[PDB]
């Protein structure tokens, strides 16, 4: 997938870090060492590390992604990334 | 069941007026054996059962419960609410669903969970809430909070429901 | 819309009906008490459901002021009287109402008239709470509307709460928070 | 007393009356909302109609909830009940009470018929010095204010000291 | 008994005069809020002196009831909505009544009907509190009433309180002080 | 404006209309209790129209008591008025502030416009950073139930947070 | 006379403010002697004015006045009872009764019983009853109770009273 | 037209994703399989897809549209385009 | 600050004002209930002006505890009686209190003391809300400190409210201060 | 002046679009079609037009102006263009 | 207890009261008593979704005066898999408040000590009292790891403690 | 002073407190200040239609442990031509209270005290506490005069104080 | 390169100032060009630059002086630009 | 480790800023002059200076970082570095 959203919530500091949905790479999820879930009444499965945000934008760049944008929304600071 | 363990729950409750220090012979006691296992059945009568665009809240459901830990009685008040998307829940479904899991022997927090998973399933809503309000006999109050769905991703949702419980 | 004259001929089939009750209930309906309950329960029920006598657009006859300027209008309490449609029982409570204008606004007496038209029928509580948020959008096209029911369901303390919120007070949650802490 | 078999018997007699009620109103019965409401609305008006199947100091139980008909219209009725008594040789159960209450209550009545059933069925069962019974109740007859009832009989009829202490506990 | 035709030969008459009392304190009456005025004042106070077309014998038409022995009869907190004969603006507040039966009792919403007769006038309080407690002395024959209006006057936080006790009510003070109690 | 000539001049003119309403209703405008009503309906009726004749804090004057009349019908409505602003340079005397809810309450009027006009009027006034005012009512036309109208203007409007300290501190 | 008054008044207020350490120059202060004087001149000005089958009760009526003792306002309410023969007050009358004895400089017990023989004087009642009720500038409140007539010699007729102000 | 803005509400990885409004180009509404609508009460008419936003940024770039910045507003998060 | 000396060399003066109040109303000052008022009513108004007496660096003497972690601190509903200065006629009411600390807090007592000090003059409720949040802000250099003040004017509540350093700039920390003074 | 800040709240489909303020270029408000205004109690006057803001920024790269920055502040949704 | 009773004994005579009368005969050992009463959480150590336990009564001594300080404590936390018992949420509340205090100590004290039990996401504890040696309510509030990182969470808190 | 302030210095070292930390360093002063406080009564001396005074705020100390208890006094009296001042009223509960007291005591001392002062026909007096050594009030009431010998006064009297 | 980055701010509506341009470590020189004034609000523990000017105009006096915006974004009621040389 | 984040809460113009998390580099950690802790109930350490973020900018300018992005979120105000 070209583009790719990571989130994380309350601080930037610690996980969880969210890193896909029920379409991203199986490979790719894998690779940053993910479990899929589906939290209580949502009506989608999501892909979330232990590890810090920082520590996953670096995964990131070595398989070849950059970070485009950086915003928060509510409680959730997202990373909007896009292959090169 | 009911009628096979009345026995045993008497003789129980029988042997522990003689524990206390009590006389099971004594007028008063005379069937407190036997209306004390009746009670208690009636309590956990629970385990007999089975489950089978706006927002929805139904506020001040009575509650009546006992504590697994120590078999006295919590009671209070249960508010409910959920953003159906197809499926609305009757009056006495949502009362059903309440006493099904308060008579039994609970623990606040499994009970208020159970309700916001019960309404959850059998609406595929949006998003549910359940707050749980008991006084445990074991002034005080224990307030329990369940959000799934919107009302636990969107902090607007659960605000409205918390808003309008008053 | 049903007429005044409806309600003279079907009166005495509503009557024939209660009667029919009365004795499958085990009743005796010659004793003094139950003598004219045909009648008043029959009139008593085209009461509750005179709401199918009236029309939006009837009740909407010189319901529209105008204003250059905008401000939030809130009618808070008002006191609903309905039908469940399920089991023929009353469920009672008080409608909140919040709207912000966009140049048009109905006249106080003309809002309630409309809790009135939706209230008095056979109904669930969540059409009724969206029929007048409904009406109030149409009527007046304004920025937003927020209708709240709060009602006691006699077939069942325990009251159930209905809130339907749109345009603006969907929308921006600065606008529906106003409106919620002022119908406290 | 009205039977189990005579429910059973008369819901479908309901059910056609209910159904000709709709139709009479000007409704659809045959709109989602109301296909089943005959049934619905017979087996509540049974259920409502239920109770047609069925020591020197005082003693007061207060704010029983209470839940009625008024017969003139068919609409309900709803409030509390309080009960006091000094008794002789006999005191009343609360379930006993209860059911008291709910078998009088569960009619299509008249309030001050109910308060006055309630205090002679204490009376018969106790044989006590006297009783007082104060019914407080919304009619829905009147919303769509509150109606109290008293009944005192025995020495709360006859000593007003008595009646005074009643009704100053029942607040 | 004022008449329904009568209410429609003298709107106008009641419109002519709004209209005119509009010019004289200054307003214009051409302005879109009081285009209509003229017509709804008229109509509205039609409506609040509408028990003027009622009379105190139709509304007792199936109003009595039979019981064999006598219980205190108490309806408190009955909303109460009359105008000042004095100064035509509108006092409002509520109405406990009490009744000690002989015998003979009034159907509920008759008592409220016998209420709304009176307080649909022009009025002062200390008549209307006494027009209801003789309609009921009359009706019923019983042993005694005792009627207390509570009514804030806007011609005036402030509230006047007017009671009368007939018969029993008068002479027994125990039947006088239950009433007083339970009215609490 | 209205002048106290204006009001003398009139005051007959509005008695024959209370007069002519009198006769109109079916009333005897000749028993005793409403010989003087034309006379003191009128004088009523002009006194409650008398309006035509006439820093790092916020600060709030809340529970101001408020007596309006409805100008489609004609009836009173009363209520409280609830004042906030965030001054600059200046800040209102207290007995000002009755004056500004006195002048425009008392008029024929209908509760949205009422709002505006204290706003607009304090906004003038003082030239503040932000101004908030909140009218609660119970209209007679209703009750014969609460009206609650809200206008912000300067930052009241455009920040969030100072409306929602406002709206806090008026309960 | 209040005009005539009014510099002597304004001259003891400026007084006043000196006396307490205050500075009479400055902005805040500048006119608080006319205001202050104006402020009491209309605190008192009830010396301007002249008294010229039911129970019938007025009660909650608001009333200000001014304690004689330590010239500190004392402001609460007026509960009047009456039991007519053949005349009636009229509310705008009553009003003024309890304003022209209230904006003097007073004591609770005077102001209670000036009220009382004002109405028994005005109508000729069977009797009167009237109770003031005051916070004291100068939580606690004073009560004070006036029964004449029949409101005294009938202790029934006070009970009825006492019962209806609640 | 070069510009474009598209949002989502409450969670980034479900939709729907707004994608337009009434003078949207309809040919590329139509190519992202867009809906119109007008939510109740609202002045104006919105196009909007069931598929999550990184969906849609995927196809947009295939269209020749960059994402120029995304911000947080409320509870919606914005994606500004520029092709 | 106005000593106790100067309290009974002024007492005659502010006792002759008040005799001169009484005739200039129209009263007679030689009737009973009249007689001991130009005194009653002169020692009245020097205890509701007794904050002249004190300073805030006398309240402050032992009126600081230290913490090595801070939370929020209210004291809530304090009585507050004070005097307008326009027209010398009590307004009374309430004062809120709220504020972060920076390791420094005050006594409750003192808390109350300062109140004190600043209600017991002539005074305009801006004014008194200020100064009662700057005395704080000073004495203890916290994160920040709200005052809300609601009284009623005997010459309807008027409420005034200050916030000051994290008060004003956190919404989160006014918020949480004005949810905990309901 | 070659720094500009256009706004919409709500939502952003719809206008009034903010673009300008009392120092704006008179000329470039006049091309945006926009009018003056001071909205009641504020102390400033500003410029707006009826347009959604996809549309004042299709008009403004007409105009030489590219889009450095969009943010979220409240429920306004701001562009610093260039 | 007889060197409280010795020093309350003292006190009787300091005042200018006699304490022979029949009301204070066996007042120095009550009031040593109750002073023990006051202050046995120094003999307690602690060794030894959202839920929230609202109005727990608390009653505590002001360190800088020795007069009572009486009122409620409402305690919130978010859990991670451990949950606090009814009994031991009253012993951690008794503990502490049955010392010589001041408000905000005590608030932070049950706060930490519910942290460290159940190693939760967050705890936030509110305690409201009348001060007796000042009516006035003194409120505080500690608000630890999510309750203070998460305005949402603490605001459903102090939503619920109402 | 200096003997109530060994004394609390005495008891802060009998609980296994310290005495030298900051919260407890002038205590034994400020604790020995507030019970001089409490005990001003006294140093204080009663020489130097129905009217009553209600809500008057009462703060005392119970004899028997030493704990305050507060509370409110509710006065009602039937003058003979002589009338209380309303700050000599409040010197009255002022004297009375500000001792180590019964409730019952405290309020008889009050309406003996209001007797002999003004000679009226009657006089009532009840009190409502919290006691902090025991939620629960006590009530005690005395009627003296006409407020014991006729009992539509006294009625009267409790109708008014509500 | 010499001190590179730069923060401002203006709160509530963004076409109408204050707008903060520094800090306490700000540049004297380029705080005197804009034409600040330093202060220090009652309560906080430091002291700001700001100017009357609306942000707008701020952004063109610092491009003039070689600062160019690299983001914007809200906070609160707060709106920042970080611009950097 | 190409990514950085570091963040002020609610004034810019005052620290403290926040520049590391548990799996910071402790080289670049000294040379910024920070200290480590834990702040009560939280489940990760941070490192943080007493320095405003614009300080910060300009340290992490010299050792080669650059600002991809800024935003707000809650009552923080976050910045996004890379090398
Ligand atoms: N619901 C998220 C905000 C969010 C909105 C849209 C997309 C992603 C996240 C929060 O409250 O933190
Ligand atoms: N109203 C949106 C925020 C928003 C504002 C402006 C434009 C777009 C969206 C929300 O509350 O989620
Ligand atoms: N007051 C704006 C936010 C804003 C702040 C700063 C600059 C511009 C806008 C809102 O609440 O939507
Ligand atoms: N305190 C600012 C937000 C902010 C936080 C962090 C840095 C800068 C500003 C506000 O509420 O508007
Ligand atoms: N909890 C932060 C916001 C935040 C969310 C996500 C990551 C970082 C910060 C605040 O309220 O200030
Ligand atoms: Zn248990
Ligand atoms: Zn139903
Ligand atoms: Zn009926
Ligand atoms: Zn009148
Ligand atoms: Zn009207
Ligand atoms: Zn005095
Ligand atoms: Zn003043
Ligand atoms: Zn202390
Ligand atoms: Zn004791």
């Amino acid at each position: 997938m070209p583009y790719l959203l990571i989130s994380t919530q309350i601080r930037m500091e610690v996980g969880p870090t969210m890193v896909g949905d029920e379409q991203s790479d199986p490979e790719l999820m894998q690779h940053l060492g993910a479990s899929k879930r589906r939290a209580l009444g949502n009506n989608f499965y999501e892909y979330y590390v232990d590890d810090p945000p920082r520590i996953v934008l670096d995964k990131l760049e070595r398989r070849g992604f950059r970070v485009l944008s950086m915003t928060g929304v509510g409680q959730t600071l997202v990373w909007c990334l896009h292959k090169e | 069941d009911n009628e096979l363990n009345l026995p045993n729950l008497a003789a129980a409750y029988s042997s522990i007026l003689s524990s206390l220090g009590e006389n099971p012979q004594r007028q008063g006691l005379l069937k407190t054996p036997w209306r004390a296992a009746s009670a208690m059945q009636f309590f956990t009568k629970g385990y007999q059962e089975t489950i089978s665009d706006e927002m929805v809240i139904v506020k001040d459901i009575d509650m009546f419960s006992m504590c697994e830990h120590h078999l006295v009685p919590f009671v209070g008040k249960v508010h409910i609410g959920y953003l159906p998307n197809k499926q609305v829940l009757g009056l006495s479904k949502l009362a059903r669903i309440v006493e099904i899991y308060s008579r039994r022997l609970q623990v606040q927090e499994r009970l208020t969970k159970q309700i916001a998973v019960a309404i959850t399933e059998a609406l595929r809503p949006a998003g549910v809430g359940v707050v749980v309000e008991a006084t445990h006999m074991c002034n005080s109050k224990t307030v329990t909070s369940t959000m799934l769905g919107v009302f636990r991703e969107d902090p607007k949702t659960r605000e409205e429901f918390l808003t309008l419980i008053r």
